[PDB]
């Protein structure tokens, strides 16, 4: 169903990654 | 972050509940268990207001209102938008208030001072409880309570009061009003009197306690004395609500006629009627 | 409990010391006596009293006023003494009921009202002077006088100034227990609901404020009375553990504090402001706003509610309405 | 006092033991959230495509 | 530093676990509650009730 | 056409509104709040980072100094810089800004937490004449108890244990308030009188009950410098001792209820 | 550590088990009540009552 | 300075990371909430609800 | 007091390690926000062009 | 001065960066909010909502 | 006195610049405002506005 | 004096730049607002809105 | 008082390093604001020419 509605994924996901990576 | 004299007083212990884990200051605020709890309500309760107000019809700060449920719902839960959120907030409210009051108790324990402050703060809490809880219980609906809304709440006060035909005559009110006035006047005098003694104008020397006394014993011929004014202030303040609470609870559960009609008891003593 | 904050357990008696004034040490009047019961809440000793000129005058005008008031109240029950005493709260001295604008109204309709008004005004003033002078006599500051001032001014506003700006004596407050109160409602109805006037707001804010503040200050001092914090003046000049605690307490709670001295300022300020806020509102009313609710609606402050029972169009405005 | 644990510094090592866990579990929590969020989407696709009128 | 890249970790020298932890805890929970409530206040995206939305149906 | 109309939507009332506000805040901020910083400011820092300036907006903060000319000679200047140089016997739980402190020895004697006093001027409190304000009834012979009250002179002082600490010697009076401030009791077991604030004892018909501290610690109530007069500092010392006992008499007074 | 991997356990140095656990006990109890009373305030998912949810019927 | 160009950094000597960090936390939370609620208070731009918009329709 | 940590300070090195990370994360946050705004735009293009009448 | 012209900079010796910085932060925030909300309260100049502006139309 | 004719200047010895200056500043400011708005409440003498006066017109 | 003509400058030895500076900041800010919003509360001289003026036309 | 930091003027250097940045940042802000204001003009040209009646 999530079709070009990646909006919540983008919001939730992106930080999730750089939170992982910045503070290694 | 500290007053020059603050450190010697910042010691552990004297929490009512859950010891050391919450015993700390964030900046100047002392937290404690109830700190945490307060915050939680404040945050949740306020957020809840906002969300609720968002699905209102305005965002003018005066004009926003969260009303309680219709009378048909009784003492039960209502749909969230048809009075439920009201219910929600009211609990967060109580929540916050009580957590506030207990926090104060913890603080005062830590300082080895009396508990007068918290207790004093208990009076308004009670009146809140009287208006939002008891009186509605006694009439059997939440719909008898007042709505949250700056101007909105006054509308409640207004109509309520015209439900008995002229609330001014309700004797509980009379007493409360009198106190309200005396209190204000008295604060003025107490305020002034200290200030006059301290800042006597020019390079005049600061005056003594005897000068406070003389001053009043001149103007009105009595001086209540220094400690007791403090004591008396607390008393006046407090009966604003203590006496009023009587008049409030009475109206509806114990009286259903206009308030003036009630003075009939005196007006109508058959001797001089 | 700690009994020593609520009432006084062991009372003291002894020689009271008189502070000699700048003048009028001579015009102190009466044998000072004690009340043991009163001694349980405050000082027991009740005399003497200063007299002097301002006093004399205040009493002079004050009494005349009272006399005119009462006398006319009697005249309302036709001097039946029994009835007077039964009906007393319902009796009053009323301002003029016809429209005469600002002309000095006939005796029987508002004339007497006006006279008592003027005399009450004069006593207030004479008294003001008393308060102010006595202060200066004893080398104190004049703060009490100024607070008192504002109060008086507000009385002026509702007594004659407002009537004046709209230009009718009909708008005066009447003398009498119930009837001074009936005024309140009338006045509010007329100016389109006072809950909706902003200065009524302000005022109340400050008034409740006073409640809060006194309760708090009151409670605070008692809480620290064990360290002799009731000795408020020495605390100002030589800060002791008492007020150190008091300060800390408040700081740890609302996150900022006062001083023993400055808390008094706050209280004094709030007190004043009740009266001032009020005066403004009164002055604006009738003069610039005609109907406070409608005004709040023009600035969209007013809350609007849906209809519970069906909405009702005003019958006056229908086709074929009477009058 | 010339150090971080300066002459009996009162019990906090150079502990990035805490850092480690803190950051792991902060990620786990956000990751879980993503997965959960996805699942909900399948049950209730919540944003919705732009309707006939709009603009 | 046990094979670290950044100084990041020094933050906990400055900041205190106990407080951060207690804080997050409140924060997250409130937001959690908020959303749940909010959602279940609506018509769409209320699970827990019959489709109140009368979406087109009536 | 209307009275008080500045435009088709702008009226004199509306303007006044803001005006009113303005004043309120100004007074509050640019005055009252400044007046509040006459004691205990500027703020002090025992962890944070290179700071000679509180919440920001505020190092002006402090108002310029007053000068109270005192009734019986001398001047005080407000705000001041009154330094605390007692060396506190308190160890920290953590080195942290706002983590609480543990007393190292006996907190009641080391005078910390609720048992701490302020370093007041070491002078006797005075009347408008120049007599001593606070004195016992051996000295103020003119003063007396009101007829109809219990004379506590002679009664047993019972402490927190339920144990008689000693017997009441005297009352002390405030000469400028006509009010009793202290009981002077005779601590049994030693050869000493200790002074208890009257706000720490429930006076009965038969006994004086002292909840504050235990019987054994009456031995250590701070000693008076003179026999018949009390300084301002000695007052604070005496008061703080009992109040400190409200947290430190028994170990359980520390603890939370559960 | 007794055959451990993480320092995770070091939390109980910083936290005090007894007064963590006392707090959760309370906290959970509240959530619990909440959910329960909540559910029992609907029409679907109210056990304790006849289906006055009137699912489609009337 | 380890390969620095400005003195920007000296700010942290003066200002205190903790004050900044914690303050932004709150601040952002608020603005966040502002926008979110604000949006969900409109007609266009509310997700979470059936299109109240009556976008052109009547 | 004649140094940067002059005579037993309560301690802050010249740590601009903090400055480094602080700036990174501030930009990351703003970057993420940009992308996210772009995404939403495609979901709900929010400004609108100027309507038939306007002015 | 590192090759300056005015004494300008002396201001920071008098004033306190910290105060200025924090104050500005607030001041600006408010003005910002005023404008934004103000705008969004009109009929022209409101993105967010359908043009109930009814520009001349009806 | 530096080539003065009067004693006038001795005022500043009696009075204090700072109090005068601040008071004037305010007093004038209020009067200013009084006049400005007062004018803008008439019908003649209101710039800022359409000629509400309907000066003789109608 | 560094090439001065008057005493003017001695004002700052009496006054305190910090408090002048702060007070101006407020005052100007206030008057600024007063005008802006005041203007936006007329009909002629409102930008931000469709001409409600109906200048003579209606 | 016999120095610039006369017997410790209490630790803020002759730092107009602050002044330097402060001004730079304050201009950038003001500049960016111009650009922005210009773009928005293109979306909603806000002043409007003087209407057919007016005066
Ligand atoms: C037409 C109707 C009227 C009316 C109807 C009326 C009613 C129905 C009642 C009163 C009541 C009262 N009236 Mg009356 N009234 C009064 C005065 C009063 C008060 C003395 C008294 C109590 C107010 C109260 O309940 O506080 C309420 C305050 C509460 C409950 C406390 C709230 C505080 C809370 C614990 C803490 C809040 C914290 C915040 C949420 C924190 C947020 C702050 C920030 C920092 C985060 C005056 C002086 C007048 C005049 C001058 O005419 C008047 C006229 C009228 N009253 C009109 C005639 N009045 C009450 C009373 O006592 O009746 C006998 C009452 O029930
Ligand atoms: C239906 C009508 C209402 C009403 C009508 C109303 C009016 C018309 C006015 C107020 C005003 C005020 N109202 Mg309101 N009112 C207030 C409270 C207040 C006060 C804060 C303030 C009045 C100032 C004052 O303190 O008077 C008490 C103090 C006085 C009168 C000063 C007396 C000092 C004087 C020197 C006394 C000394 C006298 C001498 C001893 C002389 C002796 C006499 C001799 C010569 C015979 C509350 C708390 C409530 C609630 C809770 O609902 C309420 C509701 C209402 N008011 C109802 C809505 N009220 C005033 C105001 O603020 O308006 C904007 C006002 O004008
Ligand atoms: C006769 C006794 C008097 C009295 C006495 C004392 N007064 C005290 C104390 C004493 C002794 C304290 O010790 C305590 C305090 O700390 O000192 C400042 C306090 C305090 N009195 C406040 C407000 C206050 N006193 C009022 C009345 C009297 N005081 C009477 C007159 C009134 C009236 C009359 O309206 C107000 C508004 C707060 C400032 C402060 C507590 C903050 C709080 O409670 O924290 C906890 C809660 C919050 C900070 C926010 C709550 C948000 C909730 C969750 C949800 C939103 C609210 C919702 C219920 C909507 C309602 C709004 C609607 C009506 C439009
Ligand atoms: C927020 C601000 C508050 C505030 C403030 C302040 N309020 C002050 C002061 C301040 C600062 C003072 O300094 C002054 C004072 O000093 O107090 C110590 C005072 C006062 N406020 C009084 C009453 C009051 N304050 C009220 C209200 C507020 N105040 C508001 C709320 C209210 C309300 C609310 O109704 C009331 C009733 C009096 C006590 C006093 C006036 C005395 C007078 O003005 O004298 C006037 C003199 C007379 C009336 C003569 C008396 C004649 C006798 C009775 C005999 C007549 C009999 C005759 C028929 C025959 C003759 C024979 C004869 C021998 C038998
Ligand atoms: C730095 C660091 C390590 C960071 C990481 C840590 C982190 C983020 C941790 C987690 C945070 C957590 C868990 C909590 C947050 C903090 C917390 C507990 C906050 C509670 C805060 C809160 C809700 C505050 C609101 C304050 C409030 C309710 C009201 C404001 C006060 C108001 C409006 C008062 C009414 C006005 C009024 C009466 C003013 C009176 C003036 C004063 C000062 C009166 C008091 C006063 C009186 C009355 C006296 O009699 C007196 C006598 C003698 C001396 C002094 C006084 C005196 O000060
Ligand atoms: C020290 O420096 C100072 C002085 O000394 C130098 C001063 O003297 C002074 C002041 C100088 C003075 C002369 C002060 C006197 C000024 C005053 C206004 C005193 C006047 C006080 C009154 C007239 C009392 C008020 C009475 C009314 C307004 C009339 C009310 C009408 C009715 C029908 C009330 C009916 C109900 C009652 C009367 C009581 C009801 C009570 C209850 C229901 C419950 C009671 C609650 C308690 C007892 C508290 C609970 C008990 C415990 C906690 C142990 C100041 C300011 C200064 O600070
Ligand atoms: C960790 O996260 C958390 C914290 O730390 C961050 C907390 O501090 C907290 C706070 C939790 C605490 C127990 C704080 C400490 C306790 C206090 C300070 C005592 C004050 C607490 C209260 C007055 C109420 C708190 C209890 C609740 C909210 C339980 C909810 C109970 C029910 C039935 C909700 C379900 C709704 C229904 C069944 C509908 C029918 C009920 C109604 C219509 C009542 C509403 C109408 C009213 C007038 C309410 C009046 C009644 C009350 C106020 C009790 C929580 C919850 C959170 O878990
Ligand atoms: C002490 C040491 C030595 C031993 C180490 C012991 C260890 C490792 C303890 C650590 C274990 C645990 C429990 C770690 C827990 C880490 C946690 C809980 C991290 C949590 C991070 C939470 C984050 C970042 C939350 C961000 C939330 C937001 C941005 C919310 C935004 C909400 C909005 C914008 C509004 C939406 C509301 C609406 C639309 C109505
Ligand atoms: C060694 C050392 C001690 C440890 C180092 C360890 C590290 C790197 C710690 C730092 C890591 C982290 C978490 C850094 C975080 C940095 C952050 C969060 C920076 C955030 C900046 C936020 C900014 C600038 C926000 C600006 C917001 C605005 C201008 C909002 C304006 C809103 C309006 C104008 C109104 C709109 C509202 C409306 C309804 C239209
Ligand atoms: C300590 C030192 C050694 C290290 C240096 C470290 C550094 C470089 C720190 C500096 C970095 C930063 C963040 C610098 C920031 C500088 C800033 C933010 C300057 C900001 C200036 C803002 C200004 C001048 C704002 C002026 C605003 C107005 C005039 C608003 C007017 C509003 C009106 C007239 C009303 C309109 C409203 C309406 C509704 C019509
Ligand atoms: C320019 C010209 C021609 C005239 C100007 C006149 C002028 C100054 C008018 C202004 C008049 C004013 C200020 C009027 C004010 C009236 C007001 C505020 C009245 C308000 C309240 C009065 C009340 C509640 C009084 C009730 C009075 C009584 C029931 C009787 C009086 C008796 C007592 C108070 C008891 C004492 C008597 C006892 C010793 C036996
Ligand atoms: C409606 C009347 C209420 C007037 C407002 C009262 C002022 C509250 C005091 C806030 C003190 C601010 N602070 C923290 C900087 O000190
Ligand atoms: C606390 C009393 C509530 C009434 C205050 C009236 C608020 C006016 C500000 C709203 C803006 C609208 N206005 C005035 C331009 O039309
Ligand atoms: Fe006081």
């Amino acid at each position: 169903s999530d079709w070009n509605l990646w909006v919540p994924l983008g919001i939730l996901g992106i930080p999730t990654i750089w939170i992982a990576l910045t503070y290694r | 972050a500290l007053l020059s004299f603050e450190r010697k007083y910042r010691v552990r212990g004297g929490t009512l509940i859950g010891g050391d884990l919450f015993d700390f200051w964030v900046g100047p605020y002392f937290v404690g268990f109830f700190g945490v709890s307060a915050i939680f309500f404040i945050f949740l309760g306020v957020s809840l207001i906002g969300y609720a107000a968002s699905q209102g019809p305005t965002w003018d700060p005066f004009a926003i209102s969260i009303n309680p449920p219709d009378l048909k719902y009784g003492l039960g839960a209502a749909p969230l938008l048809e009075g439920g959120f009201w219910q929600a907030i009211t609990v967060c409210a109580l929540g916050a208030f009580i957590s506030w009051m207990l926090r104060e108790v913890e603080i005062s324990r830590k300082l080895g001072i009396g508990w007068h402050v918290p207790l004093a703060f208990c009076v308004p809490i009670f009146m809140f409880c009287v208006l939002q809880v008891f009186r509605p219980l006694l009439l059997g609906s939440w719909g008898h309570a007042f709505p949250y809304g700056i101007l909105s709440h006054l509308d409640w006060v207004n109509n309520f009061g015209y439900q008995y035909l002229n609330w001014h005559y309700n004797p509980g009110h009379m007493s409360s009003v009198s106190f309200l006035f005396v209190n204000a006047m008295a604060l003025g005098l107490h305020g002034g009197l200290i200030l006059s003694v301290a800042n006597p104008g020019d390079g005049d020397k600061v005056k003594t306690a005897e000068h406070e006394n003389q001053y009043f014993r001149d103007v009105v011929g009595y001086s209540i004395g220094a400690l007791s004014i403090h004591r008396l202030g607390l008393f006046l303040a407090s009966n604003i609500f203590l006496t009023g609470a009587f008049g409030t609870i009475a109206s509806g559960p114990f009286w259903t006629r206009g308030w003036p009609e009630w003075w009939g008891w005196w007006l109508d003593i058959p001797f001089w009627s | 409990a700690d009994y020593q904050t609520i009432y006084t357990q062991i009372q003291a008696r002894g020689p009271h010391i008189t502070v000699s004034g700048e003048w009028g040490d001579n015009d102190r009047v009466g044998k000072p006596f004690y009340s043991y019961w009163l001694g349980k809440i405050g000082d027991a000793q009740i005399g003497p009293i200063y007299l002097g000129a301002s006093g004399i005058a205040a009493f002079a005008f004050g009494s005349t006023a009272i006399l005119i008031i009462l006398f006319n109240m009697a005249a309302e029950v036709h001097f039946d003494p029994l009835q007077f005493f039964r009906q007393f709260f319902w009796l009053g001295l009323y301002p003029p009921k016809a429209q005469y604008g600002m002309g000095i109204p006939p005796l029987h309709d508002g004339g007497w009202w006006l006279m008592a008004g003027l005399f009450m005004t004069l006593s207030l003033g004479s008294w003001w002077i008393r308060v102010y002078s006595r202060a200066r006599a004893l080398g104190l500051g004049t703060h009490i006088a100024w607070n008192f001032a504002a109060a008086i001014f507000f009385v002026l506003c509702i007594g004659c100034i407002h009537p004046t700006l709209v230009g009718s004596w009909s708008e005066g407050v009447p003398f009498g227990i119930w009837p001074h109160i009936d005024w309140l409602t009338a006045f509010s109805i007329r100016y389109g609901n006072f809950y909706y006037c902003p200065w009524h707001g302000f005022s109340i804010g400050f008034a409740y404020g006073c409640g809060l503040l006194f309760a708090a200050h009151g409670a605070t001092i008692l809480a620290v009375a064990r360290f002799g914090g009731d000795r408020e003046i020495e605390q100002i000049t030589d800060r002791g553990t008492a007020v150190e605690r008091a300060a800390l307490f408040w700081r740890w709670t609302i996150g900022f504090n006062a001083t023993i001295e400055s808390v008094h300022r706050w209280g004094w300020f709030f007190s004043l402001m009740v009266m001032v806020s009020a005066s403004v509102g009164i002055l604006l009313t009738g003069t610039f706003v005609d109907n406070w609710y409608l005004w709040c609606v023009k600035h969209g402050a007013a809350p609007d509610y849906p209809a519970y029972l069906p909405a009702t169009p005003d019958p006056a405005s229908l086709p074929g309405a009477p009058k | 006092a010339d150090l971080k644990p300066s002459l009996t510094g009162l019990t906090e090592e150079e502990a990035k033991e805490f850092h480690g866990i803190f950051v792991t579990s902060t990620v786990l929590y956000l990751a879980t959230a993503v997965i959960v969020h996805y699942l909900v989407w399948t049950a209730r696709p919540w944003i919705a495509p732009i309707p006939k009128g709009w603009v | 530093a046990t094979e670290y890249r950044t100084a990041s970790w020094k933050l906990w020298l400055i900041l205190d676990p106990r407080r951060v932890l207690t804080a997050l805890f409140v924060y997250l929970t409130v937001i959690a509650l908020l959303i749940h409530f909010g959602l279940l206040s609506t018509d769409r995206l209320n699970w827990w009730e019959f489709q109140r939305g009368l979406p087109k149906a009536a | 056409m209307y009275h008080g109309a500045l435009a088709q939507h702008l009226d004199i009332a509306q303007l006044v509104w803001y005006a009113q506000w303005l004043v309120i805040w100004t007074v509050v901020l640019l005055y009252l709040r400044r007046e509040d910083r006459r004691e205990g400011y500027p703020l002090v820092e025992p962890l944070g980072l290179v700071k000679l300036a509180p919440e920001d907006g505020q190092v002006y903060e402090l108002p310029y100094p007053k000068t109270f000319v005192l009734p019986h000679g001398g001047t005080v200047t407000v705000p001041r810089r009154r330094p605390e140089t007692r060396e506190l016997k308190l160890a920290q739980t953590d080195g942290f800004e706002g983590a609480p402190l543990q007393p190292t020895g006996n907190p009641l004697v080391d005078a910390v937490g609720p048992a701490s006093y302020a370093e007041r001027a070491e002078v006797v409190d005075a009347t408008v004449d120049g007599k001593a304000k606070i004195v016992p009834l051996r000295v103020a012979t003119d003063f007396s108890i009101a007829e109809g009250d219990v004379d506590p002179r002679g009664l047993p002082v019972v402490a927190a244990d339920g144990v008689e600490a000693g017997t009441v010697t005297d009352l002390w009076v405030d000469r400028s308030e006509h009010y009793f401030r202290y009981l002077e009791l005779s601590v049994a077991g030693s050869a000493r009188t200790a002074l208890i604030p009257l706000g720490f004892c429930d006076v009965k018909k038969d006994k004086i009950v002292v909840t504050s501290i235990l019987s054994e610690q009456f031995a250590n109530v701070p000693r008076l410098q003179s026999r018949d007069q009390i300084t301002l500092r000695e007052e604070d010392k005496v008061s703080a001792y009992y109040a400190g006992g409200l947290l430190y008499a028994t170990p359980e007074r520390a603890e939370s209820l559960l």
